[PDB]
């Protein structure tokens, strides 16, 4: 065994079927390869090696994947960009994403890391060789992750620098907590439902947790600062249909009201594009109930700068890099070659 | 690859007023944008930081509802916002890129803020407007360790005050320096002449201050007791 | 947040060093010239970019970093400053020695009797004949410093390329006539001289 980190193409696998006309489907009967039966992991003993998430090319090739998802999928009646307009037919779609697999050609491997509370960064004991990842569900969503993976063990807190404020926090929870949305059958309007008992148990944790790394300080929330709707309020997609919702309440300092906390959301049909570019026109939605549960998994969060000089470190709920959506995924891979 | 900031612009306590920074030579959408200001004699202030590409920003505590960061990606174009004008707030605002930071691929690889690419730099004025002729005062000589006197311009606006002495015939030693701008919002200014101490009770000295926007001509002798 | 000296001074062919004091963290350093913006010059400590001049140079040692500049140039004469993140350094003035160093005369001017039947008090210090064109200029009311009402201007060339500066002192003749004692202090290449004034 010889091998040394490397950049490759890799391709995706799935378990679409071929006769489906949900889009993630549709996408990856053409797109993808089917996954592998019976695979195989190899551990490779008394081996460490060091991984570095906020650095891994997979993070990128699966970003391009998915915007190409999209761009095939998404059918908007009007797109209009720096001075152009291109109207459209714009059928509804069948909108639910499917587990998809990052897997090497010949001549390399990936490398999976299983030391649990790998943060994504160190170097790592328990290293494993396999060909493809597990199946990552690629779920675009400001806030709030969803349908992702588990931490293992303790809540794991991973940044590039805590100390630098310029870079984006992601928490990943110990135990998910579903939030249920529902347009029910003026009608733009949705909300979402939280279990506020579970809900705040966790936050609890998850700032005793910030409260280590930033030397026992006093931790407190507060809504996003400033930018755009899409990172304001947590954002996704249900169905085909864009919904945002006011997630202030989510972040009650007052209460670390244990009844359901429901937040406000809207169903919009002009979103901008999250290629950067221009906005997008979408077709009123369906009539009867839009429902989505989902598991919440993590939550990206920012730290203000200043407050050296104080007692109290706040942070504020944000996404708006949808990449740091696909490393919270990939923390544990490393493609290599031999 | 540059950024290209606004000219200065002058304003009055309360109020408010925009700055805008426009990129050009490189992607704009990628890389985050810092703002920064510098009172005159001091050193820079961070101001916080703005991603162009979701519009996400974060400022200081001293900062969050003074001051606000906006963007136009389809000009690639920066913006601050300085709200609730003060006298504190006439500065220097600089905005720059941090190639370490932002979306897309070519972070720089830096784990400092790595503060690239500056704008030249805009002045913010705040000037509590209204007009005011000045008073002008003698700053008169006292206590081989020779002679200063001169005159002290008090309480004036606008820019400027044109001060000479004996009418122009004096020129030896003579230095008038530039007005300063007081927590009033008025400028103020003195002048400054050189002579040897033999000349006291024998040559005459005369402040001549011209203030033409509120028709002020002031002559004021400057004696030594 | 970081110190940085104000002013700092060497003659052609030589070297120098700036240094900041406040941190552990990483110091990246830039160099403002007169009528340009900024440009970075050492980062994380001691790392040059590609298209930076090989006597610029970054060193650390506990809680100091500083930058050092090796066979002065005139095109040299600038600004400098330091950051780790949003913790920056005060900026020092780096003057490249033109002239023989000059001290400055300081003089220092009560309140004239006319602003006081007016019932304002201008104490006004002019620091003149000085070179390099760096000072620091500082209050002291009996022996305590002065941060309210000190309004200081930019040494300027004087009419013999030599530097001038002034300061003043607002107050209400309150305050003057309640401390017995007011000094100017300026600090030039090392050395202060202080003249004092009395309501007397
Ligand atoms: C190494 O990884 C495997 C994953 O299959 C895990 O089951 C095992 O407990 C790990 N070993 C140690 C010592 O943690
Ligand atoms: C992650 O763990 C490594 C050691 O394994 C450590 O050097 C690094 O500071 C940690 N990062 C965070 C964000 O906890
Ligand atoms: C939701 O969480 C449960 C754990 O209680 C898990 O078994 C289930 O797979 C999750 N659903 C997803 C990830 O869609
Ligand atoms: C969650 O993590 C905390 C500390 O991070 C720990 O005390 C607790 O046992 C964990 N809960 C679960 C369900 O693993
Ligand atoms: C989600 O909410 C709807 C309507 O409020 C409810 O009928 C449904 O049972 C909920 N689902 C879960 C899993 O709680
Ligand atoms: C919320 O979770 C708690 C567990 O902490 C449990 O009683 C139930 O699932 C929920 N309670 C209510 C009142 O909805
Ligand atoms: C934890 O941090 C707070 C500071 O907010 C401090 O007052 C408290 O004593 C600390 N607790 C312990 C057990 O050290
Ligand atoms: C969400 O609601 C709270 C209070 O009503 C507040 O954070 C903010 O006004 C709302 N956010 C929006 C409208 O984006
Ligand atoms: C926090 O929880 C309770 C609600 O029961 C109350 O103190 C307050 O209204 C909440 N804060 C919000 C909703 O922002
Ligand atoms: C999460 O998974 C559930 C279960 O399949 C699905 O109904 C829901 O649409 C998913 N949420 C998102 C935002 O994809
Ligand atoms: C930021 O994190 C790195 C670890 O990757 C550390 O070396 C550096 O000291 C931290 N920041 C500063 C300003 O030192």
């Amino acid at each position: 065994p010889v091998w040394k980190d490397a950049d490759t193409t890799l391709f995706c696998a799935s378990d679409a079927k071929a006769h489906e006309t949900e889009v993630h489907n549709v996408w990856a009967t053409h797109a993808c390869v089917p996954t592998d039966p019976n695979p195989q992991e190899i551990h490779l003993e008394n081996v460490t090696e060091n991984f570095n998430m906020w650095k891994n090319n997979m993070v990128e090739q699966m970003q391009e994947d998915v915007i190409s998802l999209w761009d095939q999928s998404l059918q908007p009646c009007v797109k209009l960009t720096g001075g152009s307009v291109i109207k459209q037919a714009c059928p509804k779609i069948s909108f639910d994403p499917i587990p998809i697999h990052y897997c090497t050609p010949a001549g390399y491997v990936i490398l999976k890391c299983n030391d649990k509370n790998f943060n994504g960064t160190g170097p790592c004991k328990n290293v494993s060789s396999v060909q493809c990842t597990h199946g990552i569900k690629p779920v675009v969503s400001t806030q709030l992750l969803l349908n992702g993976s588990l931490a293992e063990e303790e809540i794991i807190i991973r940044s590039e620098n805590l100390t630098n404020n310029a870079k984006t926090i992601i928490v990943h929870l110990n135990k998910s907590v579903e939030i249920n949305c529902t347009r029910p059958s003026d009608i733009r309007k949705a909300y979402c439902e939280i279990n506020g008992t579970k809900w705040n148990k966790v936050l609890k944790q998850v700032t005793e947790k910030l409260k280590e790394h930033f030397n026992n300080k006093t931790i407190i929330f507060q809504p996003p600062s400033g930018g755009d709707l899409e990172i304001t309020m947590h954002s996704f997609n249900c169905r085909g249909e864009f919904f945002y919702c006011n997630t202030t309440q989510l972040f009650n300092n007052t209460c670390i009201c244990n009844g359901t906390i429901t937040l406000p959301c809207k169903i919009k049909q002009i979103i901008n594009m999250w290629q950067g570019t221009g906005q997008a026109m979408y077709a009123p939605p369906i009539d009867g109930k839009i429902n989505c549960v989902s598991n919440i998994t993590g939550i990206l969060l920012t730290r203000d700068g200043g407050a050296n000089n104080t007692s109290n470190e706040t942070f504020r709920p944000g996404g708006g890099n949808i990449k740091d959506n696909w490393r919270s995924e990939l923390y544990k891979y490393k493609v290599v070659q031999i | 690859a540059g950024l290209m900031q606004s000219g200065a612009v002058m304003k009055n306590s309360g109020a408010s007023v925009r700055v805008s920074c426009q990129a050009d030579g490189y992607d704009f959408i990628d890389y985050v944008i810092h703002w920064f200001r510098q009172r005159r004699g001091e050193g820079l202030e961070w101001l916080g930081w703005m991603n162009p590409s979701g519009g996400g920003t974060n400022y200081p505590r001293p900062f969050q509802g003074k001051v606000t960061m906006t963007r136009d990606t389809s000009t690639e174009t920066a913006y601050l916002d300085v709200r609730g004008l003060t006298y504190d707030d006439t500065a220097v605002y600089y905005c720059v890129r941090d190639r370490a930071n932002g979306s897309g691929r070519r972070r720089f690889e830096s784990v400092n803020w790595f503060l690239d690419l500056w704008g030249r730099g805009t002045q913010i004025t705040v000037v509590s407007a209204s007009t005011k002729g000045p008073s002008v005062f003698p700053l008169a000589p006292s206590s081989g360790g020779t002679a200063a006197l001169g005159c002290l311009v008090k309480d004036y606006f606008p820019e400027p005050v044109t001060v000479s002495w004996n009418s122009g015939a004096l020129t030896s030693g003579v230095h008038t320096f530039p007005a300063v701008l007081q927590s009033s919002g008025l400028y103020s200014l003195s002048s400054v002449v050189t002579v040897p101490s033999s000349s006291l009770g024998t040559q005459t000295y005369i402040c001549n201050v011209n203030h033409k926007p509120s028709n002020t001509k002031v002559d004021k002798r400057v004696e030594p007791k | 947040a970081l110190t940085q000296p104000r002013s700092v001074s060497a003659s052609p062919g030589q070297s120098v060093t700036i240094s900041c004091t406040g941190t552990h963290n990483y110091v990246s350093w830039c160099q403002q010239k007169p009528g340009q913006a900024p440009k970075l010059l050492i980062y994380d400590f001691n790392k040059r970019p590609s298209g930076v001049s090989d006597r610029f140079s970054g060193s650390t040692s506990g809680n100091t970093a500083s930058l050092t500049i090796s066979g002065l140039q005139a095109d040299d004469e600038g600004h400098y400053f330091c950051w780790a993140f949003e913790n920056i350094g005060g900026g020092t003035k780096l003057t490249v020695l033109g002239q023989p160093k000059a001290a400055p005369s300081v003089t220092l001017f009560p309140p004239s009797s006319e602003e006081l039947q007016a019932n304002k008090a201008t104490l006004v210090c002019l620091i003149s004949d000085f070179y390099p064109g760096a000072v620091t200029v500082a209050w002291k009311a009996d022996s305590s410093p002065v941060k309210a009402g000190v309004e200081t201007t930019t040494p300027s060339k004087q009419s013999n390329n030599k530097y001038a500066a002034s300061s003043y002192l607002s107050l209400t003749p309150e305050q003057w006539k309640s401390h017995r004692s007011y000094s100017c202090q300026v600090t030039h290449e090392g050395s202060t001289v202080e003249k004092t004034v009395a309501p007397t």
